[PDB]
């Protein structure tokens, strides 16, 4: 008997397959199609995700020799933000699907500042005013498109990010679900009264007809045919979920396509006064909890970037090699804004920069900087994290694809100048889903059954230059200062 | 509302009003390219309303990314210019609408761009419309018409190839 | 009969043979090593030049097959400011050679504007305080080395630049000349004055004993044994020269390791208001004329960047090609401060920056954009140049290495939006002195006999998309102000 | 009102919408993995191709917006050989598709040649013991899986080429046919008798029970929705087609993942005597005719190899660019037998050899020597062409992704001494598919309301360079015959 796992991510879609005992059993991943219509613009193909995602599961399953009968549940992650609309008769979308990088909405959130919702929206959504959200890319898509307000109200136009089209495009049309997490996410719920903003909806002109059912991040949310769907959580928070995060003061640090930083806030919200999102997690149970988070766009993405345009390396793995073979990047600082800057920066102006250059510097000091860019926006995160908390972490958990990279994961110690916890499995954002699936399916009972799959596999700790930690970071500071508002208005 | 779809009245190298208003000195254009006609010669024309249109039945050649001026090859061997207002590449877009493609043949009159003439109104810097021939070296004589014009209707430019 | 010209580079070291028809007959060309020691700081090897000059000289005049007996005489070319100190008994340098770009003694600079010197040296260098020129690279030299300073005032030291060093190399010790072009970039000569400055010499604790001695730039040095030597002439000025440069308002841009751009000002000291440099040039005899110049650090040395660290491309030719791949740089912009910022920024503390990524930028985004700084940085130093004199040029005579690149050329073209005139035979820098040379022999008489090997091989014209220059302009200037006042004091 | 063809390709899966007056419309191509399992062997998994050409439609219909209100008639082409095998209850395949490049049953072929069936073979088949062909592809997979000849004879499992299996994965489960060209290839099939041949089928063991229905090239097939599908054809034929191949001794050359040459035989089975392949094509209303061809494995694939793992190029386009910088590949030979080699060789066991490799040779004598195996393929085949046909062609029609490479175009003239002409619409393979789905339909009545959408669009002639061909081939053929025999048994 076995879990599955579905994570859909911003540059690929993947699916675990996990035993009781929650050992992983078989993977599939496959990568998708990244599309920059315009500059600061980012998109994805819903029927990309879509077939790149259902292709994934057979693929696992068939793999692993499985079927219908074995599989206990599907736990379904995917990656926040990531406005989608479609006309529910057909299945179709009226539509691309605007990511969460894509600076489009901008002039929007320029009017909703311009207005006076700052305060209004950081404090029922917990969110801060920024493309980042759906809320803004669902009236962007309303206001481009003849026949679309109208065709919704009329409800023949859905809305909804990934794990809410994952789902509908499952039970046939059957299921319009988003879970708690999702929907923190969107800029049109409300934290508090747990239920959509009134104010919002209006104010961006949104149809309560369009929003889905919102529910639990752990409950059977219906059937499907490979059979029923229990889990269902935002990326980000299903992997703070799988480290166990859990309880209060509880922290990790996903790198991926960009870094998230969360902290469990158990059951209270905590007003961030420094550059940070106060949103929704999981409490043991699946519950309802708060939480303080720190993202920042690009990470692993950079790598992406030398990888497949700049083209200086064949393999995001060879990086670390590189990147190895320098002692220092010469000067050189990358600030990887490609779009925009996040936490806690929120300038969907500033774009990629590069300095320090002078004719010395070569290849591998450059790689070697986006690496680095990596464990300074990671400690810009941090800082924010620990001031508005008040706690001070001795350790990071940590997690993601890049964390595989020695020379970073090390590097983020010594430029922390604290000890860095690498887990054995990296794949824990799906692990995450799974629980939410097996836990909520009866499939595992007590996260207690569990606090044994989470060994710690390794241990960075700060070497001697952590001492120079200091001036590095003012570099960055300096650096990341003058990319700021590049693009204009 | 609009007559797009109802028949119209209609009627050496004539090059024909390819958006309307009143015709002006390439002279008078607050650039120098234009004005010391580096980049060709022709006229230019304060614009009336709504939309850039074929000049020649030739093929365009290229349009602007920000879609504020394109260039069309006549059957003739001509080169055409349309530059819409001066700077017009920092409204990024905006106001103008591609109604063509950057490959297409055309008869004179075949829409070509639409746009926006009253947000482009404050918005731009100028809004003179350049129209210049810019091969000036496979051409004898070129002339000069004066006055109000009226799109794939008035002419404005006589050449001698 | 012929006369043989050396050009002794900052890339390389040349060595053109000419016929008395002022053919080029056979050429040799041979790089050498760049080394920086440090960041903003460049050097190169006394000996390295010297070999690859002499090595260059030799395989010209043995691939044409020729003798000491056909050969009318020597001109001599090399880089400006680049210092140089040599124990004189021995033919051993004290150092390394500074070279011109080389921001090390950014600090004495300073002092001097400290202390009040801007305007002095300004009115009678026609310099400015920079590090670009000899003057400081000196007297870092000297503070640099226990015996020196008393070692020189004894005179066991010498100085020199390049054309001093490659004589001296080869007039076996015997003499000592710089010409009057190479001279006025020193900081330590006084154009009016045309000799050595008393106050420069002393605020800057140099001992006359070091200087040479400083002589007509068409005057038979003296002779040597491959015979006489009787042509000198900084670089930029016999570009200046070969282009006919010669009467007032005349002007060229070259397009080399760095790009220089010069306008004859006859007889008068035209006193820069807008960050260029009044120096020295010659009159049709090759006396002393008067000059406004512009230069610009980086140019071909770019594409060398993306070639040779960067590793984007094989070849610099390459370039063209790449470039053209892409329609518009994608919003990128490169500001190459790789040495600080010449005219008419002259900050020593720029370095090299890049701007407006995003993810869909790749590689050939970047080419171009490397070269697109190369005209704008023309650009910028041509609307200076206008200014200044009043004068508003028509075409732009132009010559150099990258000058090949239609695509460059062209573009060059449209940022203007002028005309650009590309000559027939581009090694226009040797056929200078080569004149200089002759003339001075009377190999030729007259630059008369001469108005005609000036064949204009091609003719840019601004193409439609000239209309667009003001914006793009506007981009790189943006883009250069953030580059500025990188590095500290 | 219009047709839509659909292309599934070796590399890739392409979807081309064309109206009544027959012009390209719009295109939707998307490349899909190549499998490599072990060396000799290749294979495609059959839910991508499907996944894949799937997709392309509908982002093609949905590209020029059009819905199945105003399309004619669907016309299928594909690539032929690759063997598939699908449990007919459940539409999901018992393996993955061989190729017709996978050179696994090559022991099997060793059998047929032992028992005796070379001459019966080939004077039924028209084809030659080659795994090439589907027929041992299927033997190899029913031979390796436990319930499979039984399960197929109670028959649950299904066998067709990829116009069978994607017209059954769109006529819902219905229709299962295949038509005359495609089976031809397939070494089960008679072509005089022009159905199933009973010993082959016994022989290899094969149960007529899976074989499909075998129809006309030209017919209504059935109905799909998007709706009928009136055309089918195996690509190189669906291209012979379009070229109006259609008459006696009219010949056409595809470049594209491989390379293949056919002649249009009318109504003569012509018997080959030089290492080609009779087969079937098309008559002027979609009848059968018979034919010539010369099947060469790697043309445009090497191409990608440079591209994809040696990692040289970025496009393939830049091929040309690059050749072009060397005038001759300085010795070098390449010989593209990556999966043996075909026509006139066929030999299995041959693979990728290169040489005639010196300390001076590089990258870019390598590409070009890539480039040019192609002409020298060719041109092997040709020569056979001409022999077996008694013909001596003029021109070379061509066609293929390959053809727009002015520089192969050329030598590939210049190398057979004789024009080539290339059509001004290269997509060809498509246009054929949907003639014959058209026509069938009324779509348009007469291949002559047709003989004018192909202009030619150039020519190429032979240079002087031609004298030279006979040396350079030589060349070539010592080289081939050194990789033959590589592997072994
Ligand atoms: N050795 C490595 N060093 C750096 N980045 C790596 C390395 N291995 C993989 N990656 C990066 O890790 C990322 C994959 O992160 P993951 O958590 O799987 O994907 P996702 O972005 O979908 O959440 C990519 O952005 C990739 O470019
Ligand atoms: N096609 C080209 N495009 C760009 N740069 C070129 C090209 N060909 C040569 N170069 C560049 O031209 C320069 C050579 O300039 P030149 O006037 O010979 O040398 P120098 O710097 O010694 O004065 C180099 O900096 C080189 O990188
Ligand atoms: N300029 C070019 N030179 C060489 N090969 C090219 C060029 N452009 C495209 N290609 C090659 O053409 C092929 C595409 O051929 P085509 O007829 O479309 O595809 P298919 O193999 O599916 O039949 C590829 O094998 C590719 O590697
Ligand atoms: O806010 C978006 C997050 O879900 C990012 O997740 P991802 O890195 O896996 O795409
Ligand atoms: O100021 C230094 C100049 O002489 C530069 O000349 P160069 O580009 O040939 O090295
Ligand atoms: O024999 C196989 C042919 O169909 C090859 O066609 P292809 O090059 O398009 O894959
Ligand atoms: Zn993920
Ligand atoms: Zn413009
Ligand atoms: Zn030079
Ligand atoms: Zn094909």
């Amino acid at each position: 008997k076995y879990i599955v796992a579905l994570d859909q991510g911003t540059t690929s879609s993947r699916a675990v397959v996990m035993d009781h005992d929650a050992n992983i059993i078989s993977v599939s991943q496959r990568e998708f199609e990244q599309i920059y219509p315009k500059p600061g613009w980012v998109e994805h193909d819903p029927m990309e995700i879509w077939a790149t995602q259902s292709s994934t599961l057979v693929e696992v399953l068939a793999k692993a020799d499985i079927s219908s009968d074995q599989i206990a549940a599907i736990g379904i992650t995917n990656q926040r933000e990531t406005t989608i609309v479609w006309e529910k008769e057909t299945g179709k979308p009226i539509y691309n699907a605007i990511v969460w990088q894509c600076r489009r909405t901008a002039e929007i959130c320029e009017h909703l500042k311009r207005d006076g919702l700052e305060d209004y929206i950081r404090s029922n959504t917990g969110l801060v005013i920024d493309p980042y959200f759906s809320g803004t890319k669902v009236k962007w898509i309303l206001d481009h498109v003849e026949g679309s307000r109208e065709r919704a109200r009329r409800g023949e136009l859905l809305f909804g990010t990934v794990d809410t089209w994952l789902i509908w495009k499952m039970t046939q049309g059957r299921v319009h679900v988003t879970d708690y997490t999702n929907a923190s996410r969107t800029m049109l719920f409300n934290i508090h009264t747990l239920d959509w903003d009134d104010k919002m909806l209006e104010v961006l002109d949104i149809p309560r007809e369009m929003l889905p059912e919102v529910r639990r991040s752990s409950e059977v949310y219906g059937q499907t045919n490979i059979i029923p769907i229990s889990g269902i959580a935002g990326d980000q928070q299903a992997a703070l979920f799988g480290q166990l995060c859990v309880k209060e003061g509880m922290a990790k640090n996903t790198y991926g396509t960009g870094c998230f930083m969360l902290m469990n806030t158990g059951e209270k919200a905590v007003k961030s006064e420094n550059g940070l999102l106060t949103t929704i997690a999981c409490g043991p149970t699946g519950e309802v909890n708060y939480a303080l988070e720190g993202a920042v766009f690009m990470a692993g993405a950079s790598i992406q970037w030398l990888r497949d345009e700049m083209k200086l390396i064949n393999d995001a793995y060879d990086s670390e090699y590189f990147a190895t073979k320098v002692q220092n990047t010469n000067g050189v600082y990358v600030v990887p804004a490609f779009t925009g800057l996040g936490a806690p920066y929120w300038d969907p102006y500033a774009r990629g920069a590069i300095f320090g250059l002078t004719r010395g510097v070569n290849a591998n000091h450059i790689i070697r900087a986006t690496l680095e860019s990596i464990a300074y926006q990671t400690r810009d995160v941090l800082e924010a994290m620990q001031a508005d908390s008040g706690i001070r972490l001795h350790a990071l958990r940590v997690d993601g694809g890049a964390v595989a990279n020695n020379f970073l994961m090390q590097f983020q110690s010594d430029i922390l100048g604290t000890r860095v916890e690498r887990p054995e499995v990296r794949e824990v954002t799906a692990l995450g889903a799974a629980y939410l699936a097996g836990l909520a399916v009866g499939f595992w009972q007590n996260l207690d059954e569990l606090q044994e799959k989470a060994v710690i596999e390794r241990e960075f700790r700060p070497g001697i230059e952590t001492t120079e930690r200091n001036y590095r970071y003012a570099g960055w500071k300096k650096a990341v200062k003058r990319a700021m508002a590049w693009e204009e208005h | 509302g609009l007559f797009d779809k109802l028949k119209s009245l209609v009627s050496t190298i004539e090059i024909i009003a390819p958006l309307s208003g009143e015709i002006v000195n390439i002279e008078d254009v607050p650039d120098v390219v234009f004005a010391e006609k580096i980049v060709g010669d022709g006229i230019a024309i304060k614009p009336t309303g709504n939309k850039m249109v074929a000049p020649v039945d030739g093929t365009i050649g290229k349009i602007f990314e920000t879609n504020h001026a394109f260039s069309i090859e006549s059957d003739s061997g001509v080169e055409l210019f349309v530059h819409f207002g001066i700077d017009t590449v920092e409204l990024k877009g905006e106001g103008f609408k591609r109604i063509a493609e950057e490959g297409q043949r055309v008869k004179v009159g075949d829409t070509v761009i639409e746009f926006d003439l009253p947000l482009l109104e404050e918005k731009a810097k100028s809004t003179l419309t350049p129209v210049v021939i810019s091969n000036m070296d496979e051409i004898k004589e070129l002339i000069k018409l004066s006055g109000s014009v009226t799109v794939g209707e008035t002419p404005v430019i006589r050449i001698k190839k």
